[PDB]
């Protein structure tokens, strides 16, 4: 099945999903291991097999496929990419890639892409025919990017000081220069909040380093 | 032979300004049916106020160029009235009124001035008696038609919609808005 359901579940049930349909120990290693163990075995009873996620060239044009659920862990159920389909079907790096899988074979140890059924989010076929993103112009932030939910929450007092004080929008370039201890991860939460509520349409990332 | 082209270029200034109001009066209404629903469209809401706001200044540009233009076509249609009654009635006006207009024939720019403006004077109180009469007052021969469509006067929005007025920063950042707008109906 979709590998990406199973992944997004956690670990008690995908173990006893796991135990009830033909395996021996899965409680003691990680959840990569497991979510190989129970494809491979669900791969080899024949059913078609799905996967989806981001794909990485190495530095000899080699194709992984990470999940962004796992934060891009480099986990055996990291899907195999031939250079080959990378040159057929032209990709670039970072494509979000959804399609059948293969069960892996002797030889090599990563299942293998069969086929694709949509990169990006639109059909393969037209990913080709892609502007690239440097060729683009660049240009000043104009659509307004409004930061106040508008449902008068107790806490919203904050997005609205945001409001009040700077102002940002689409293609915007922004810094918050804070010492420790002054409230950034939370004005980042009632940033991405204010985004989900507001503005459902762009697409919201959260990035965390060490 | 001025006059009929100032007439054409204060009809398609007319044209312009109305076209200006109606896709003003479209923006305004979509905006309150929007409004009105209950959608979350909060950057539609925002770019909808940036839409009124450079269709307000259009509007604002166009009513003060339509203005622009009755006026040039009212001074023009003036002089030449002016024009073709003085080639009839000049020998009887200099009669009138002649020792102030010979004495402009030799006298200096102080005295040709100031004679001027005693002319001036002298037939500002001819006027102010004259139209005591106050008869109705028609147009001339071939230029009646020119200003009966122009019309004494403009219409009353045009010259109401233009009370507020732009310092040079508020001309220059409405019209880098309204190419940008330009160029995103343009794509
Ligand atoms: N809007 C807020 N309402 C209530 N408490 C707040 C608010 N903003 C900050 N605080 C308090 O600020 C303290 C620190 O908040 P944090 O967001 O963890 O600070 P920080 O900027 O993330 O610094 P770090 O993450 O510890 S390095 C906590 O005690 C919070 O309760
Ligand atoms: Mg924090």
């Amino acid at each position: 099945m979709n590998l990406t359901e199973l992944k997004n579940t956690p670990v008690s049930e995908l173990i006893t999903l796991g135990e009830n349909m033909g395996l021996e120990n899965l409680a003691r290693m990680r959840k990569q291991d497991i979510i190989f163990a129970i494809l491979k075995q669900h791969a080899k009873s024949g059913e078609d097999i799905f996967g989806d996620g981001v794909l990485e060239i190495l530095q000899d044009g080699f194709g992984f496929l990470r999940s962004a659920d796992s934060s891009y862990l480099a986990g055996p159920d990291d899907i195999y990419v031939s250079p080959s389909q990378i040159r057929r079907f032209n990709l670039r790096t970072g494509d979000t890639i959804s399609g059948k899988i293969r069960p892996p074979k002797e030889g090599e140890r990563y299942f293998a892409l069969l086929k694709v059924n949509e990169v990006n989010f639109d059909k393969p076929e037209n990913a080709r025919n892609k502007i690239l993103f440097e060729n683009l112009t660049p240009l000043h932030a104009n659509s307004r990017l409004r930061m106040e939910r508008g449902n008068g929450s107790t806490e919203d007092l904050t997005a609205r000081v945001l409001d009040l004080a700077s102002l940002i929008g689409r293609g915007q370039r922004g810094l918050i220069v804070a010492p420790p201890k002054a409230g950034k991860t939370m004005l980042l939460q009632n940033i991405a909040q204010s985004i989900a509520y507001n503005h459902p349409d762009c697409v919201l990332m959260v990035l965390l380093i060490d | 032979t001025a006059l009929q082209q100032a007439f054409d270029t204060c009809q398609n200034n007319k044209a312009a300004w109305l076209q200006r109001k109606n896709e003003l009066a479209a923006a305004e209404q979509e905006y309150l049916r929007l409004l009105s629903g209950e959608g979350r469209n909060v950057s539609r809401l925002d770019e909808l106020r940036n839409i009124i706001e450079v269709r307000k200044w259009q509007v604002n540009q166009a009513a003060g160029r339509y203005i622009r233009s009755h006026e040039a076509v009212q001074h023009i249609s003036i002089r030449d009235r002016l024009n073709d009654f003085m080639q009839q009635h000049g020998t009887a006006l200099a009669a009138a009124l002649a020792p102030e207009l010979m004495g402009y024939s030799e006298l200096t720019a102080i005295a040709r001035n100031c004679a001027i403006q005693r002319a001036t004077d002298a037939l500002r109180e001819a006027l102010l008696s004259w139209l005591a009469k106050g008869e109705k007052i028609n147009y001339s021969a071939q230029d009646s038609d020119i200003l009966t469509t122009i019309g004494f006067r403009p219409d009353v929005a045009s010259v109401d919609d233009s009370r507020e007025k732009f310092t040079p920063a508020q001309n220059m950042i409405f019209s880098r808005k309204s190419a940008q707008l330009a160029s995103r109906q343009s794509v």
